[PDB]
RNA sequence: CGACACAGGUGGUCAGGUAGAGAAUACCAGGCGCUUGAGAGAACUCGGGUGAAGGAACUAGGCAAAAUGGUGCCGUAACU
RNA sequence: GCGGAAGAUGUACGGGGCUAAACCAUGCACCGAAGCUGCGGCAGCGACGUUAUGCGUUGUUGGGUAGGGGAGCGUUCUGUAGCCUGCGAAGGUGUGCUGUGAGGCAUGCUGGAGGUAUCAGAAGUGCGAAUGCUGACAUAAGUAACGAUAAAGCGGGUGAAAAGCCCGCUCGCCGGAAGACCAAGGGUUCCUGUCCAACGUUAAUCGGGGCAGGGUGAGUCGACCCUAAGGCGAGGCCGAAA
RNA sequence: CCGUGAGGGAAAGGCGAAAAGAACCCCGGCGAGGGGAGUGAAAAAGAACCUGAAACCGUGUACGUACAAGCAGUGGGAGGCACCUUAUGCGUGUUAUGGCGUGCCUUUUGUAUAAUGGGUCAGCGACUUAUAUUCUGUAGCAAGGUUAACCGGGGAGCCGAA
RNA sequence: CGUACACGGUGGAUGCCCUGGCAGUCAAGGCGAUGAAGGACGUGCUAAUCUGCGAUAAGCGUCGGUAAGGUGAUAUGAACCGUUUAACCGGCGAUUUCCGAAUGGGGAACCCCGAUCAUUAUCCAAAUGAGGCGAACCGGGGGAACUGAAACAUCUAAGUAC
């Protein structure tokens, strides 16, 4: 008796959308969308997080990488910088010592002394 | 020119469709004259009167007038009762195709 | 009749049309061509023919196939 | 450490490989989690004070299948108050914004007639998940299948078109029979003319196809008539009677 | 329409205000159809003809793509190509390459599982009535309270009051 | 060849409409031997269906109403009817084939008569009755089982189904 209305045929859609990033089916199918999204919302349920204290094994493992070729490194190069100035955070840092063959020593001539 | 309900198959139309999209009018003309399918009439009989209508009506030159776009997509499927197998009953879900074809200078 | 223009099923009369013991093959009369096509000289499968020498050694069993097979004369056992 | 230790399509510690990147006794410095510490943010429960679920302070801090408890968005229609619309609604498609979310909202196109918000109700009220039911559809495939009455072939005619419509010739098939006459049964399918969209497992100017007309004129043929096994109705006889 | 018969038993709604339902012309074997043209606010109404979605078909567009390994993402950094109706170092379409990643549902102690079910889709598809009893939350009034049949009255009668 | 979209198609959902259903209420309520109900076959200029009639055949007559148009659903062609007022809507009368309770007899609608039982009886069927139909309600007789009792022989379902 009651139509079944804005719900189913109007759940088929505003689903099989949003798969910008789909795959051969489960974007063209329902019963696969559903199941298939739902390993999305979970599997990551509150992990792209992951990637911080992940890939940051390195900016600190890379942070030698940028001393050790101008004295010591690693070891003692995070440990000056928290001695005299207003120590710089380190997040870009440990990143910069790189792609830049500047700066990089700009925290290499600051410790080693003040040591 | 286009057309409408023609018992082809739309599958094994746009076949003979192709290699008759390219230039040239009469390159479309020597081959279609031999195909060996019976996708070659009706599929024939226009992009025939498709030139023409195009020579008068919408003025244009036989000698310039190439074959741009030809596309085959129409229907519809009718109920039809026809006998398969030696005893039973089926409803074929046979399709159609329209040969439209416009054929202007190049 | 069998759901179908289903090689299934369905009574009677014509059993002297012409050559053989005969209502057995070939052929008048009469009827019919209404049991999907085209192009090289394969393997394999369905029916069938012929195969040297041995010849049932195959097999549950000679199954299958083959042999004998018309007519006349001679001749013909145990058993009953 | 070695002997004892023999097996199945190419043999190894995760591998490279290593005499130390082995093993044992000690030692130093580091890497390394949603653990511990710390900033901000959401919440919940409980405690204290309180009219307060408003503040202040405090404890745990806050994982959960079965199960218990509690709040909410959306839908249909009927109320009051109150609005929108052909200077265009609902719906649909694509897109922007907001909410933890259910969901709400806006823009463009289409559509082209109605459709809402608040509070209070009414509900045959919101689904992927039964060899489930019905309809539709894709892949499979343009793939498996057409054979004793195995018969057609060469010219010609007609035609827009003819391998199977027609003519001639040649060549064959059947013979208790694909010959002739009939019962039952079927029943106009018969004939002529005009056609072919449908039917004729290809084509057709052909048809037992489609349409329109036409055809089946007995005293002695058959029915009609009669009866057989047997059946029925009426009188007679049995709770009752078909 | 099916079955000898008893019996069984579908599906198919809507052109437009008016038909006012395409005159005339070209094409074609053809009252088919096509083109052009006409009517009307609109035919992107021309006749199972309002609107007209999904599965799906063809074509075409964007972007890949015949060394390539497989859930087909997330984050980071590089490549490009294409488009600047949401101007702002801000996004899309698809995508090359690289690091990871064994559909989804019941049963079971344990299933991704050589355990069962589904080819796909849409629609369909499963806790409801009176009465009586016993609790609970909310609300009115309080040894009184409620009526039933039938009349806006009734108290019969029921429960409670040792 | 994978995905998204665009144009066209398929398909038919969706939205809107609905000359249909479903449900409740009030009123009204029997038909047939002067042969009904039902069925068959016919009947309109052309008509195949449906409807209406029936060989005076989608009709005839009378009165009243109504009204100038009409010839049923079909808005076709031809033709015709109406003001000697029809079409259309209401009482009473006439006609009313054959079978059918039929009832002479037989019979798948065809051929020849009050059949059968019974009462009265002028015992002559002469005068009469019965023999059928109808949605389910009331009455009078006959009378289960599945099932419940989580088995089952009382009991129960039932005095129900038939």
């Amino acid at each position: 008796r009651v139509k079944r209305g804005v719900i189913a045929r109007a759940r088929h859609k505003k689903i099989l959308k949003q798969a910008k990033g789909y795959y051969g089916a489960r974007s063209r199918v329902y019963r696969v969308a559903f199941q298939a999204v739902i390993k999305a919302g979970q599997y990551a349920y509150r992990d792209r997080r992951q990637r911080k204290r992940q890939f940051r094994q390195l900016w600190i493992a890379r942070i030698n990488a940028a001393a050790r070729q101008n004295g010591i490194s690693y070891s003692k190069f995070i440990n000056g910088l928290k001695k005299a100035s207003v120590e710089i955070d380190r997040k870009i840092l440990a990143d910069i010592a790189v792609f830049d063959k500047v700066a990089f020593t700009a925290l290499v001539e600051k410790a080693k002394a003040a040591l | 020119a286009k057309h409408r309900h023609a018992r082809s198959s739309a599958q094994k139309v746009r076949l003979v469709a192709d290699l008759i999209r390219g230039k040239k009018v009469s390159q479309a003309l020597d081959i279609l004259t031999y195909t060996n399918k019976k996708a070659a009439v009706l599929v024939k009989k226009v992009l025939e009167s498709a030139i023409a209508n195009a020579e008068h009506n919408d003025g244009a030159d036989i000698d310039d007038l190439k074959v741009t776009k030809i596309f085959v997509d129409e229907g519809p499927s009718m109920k039809r009762i026809m006998p398969r197998a030696k005893g039973r009953a089926d409803r074929i879900l046979k399709r159609t195709s329209h040969i439209t074809v416009v054929v202007s200078d190049r």
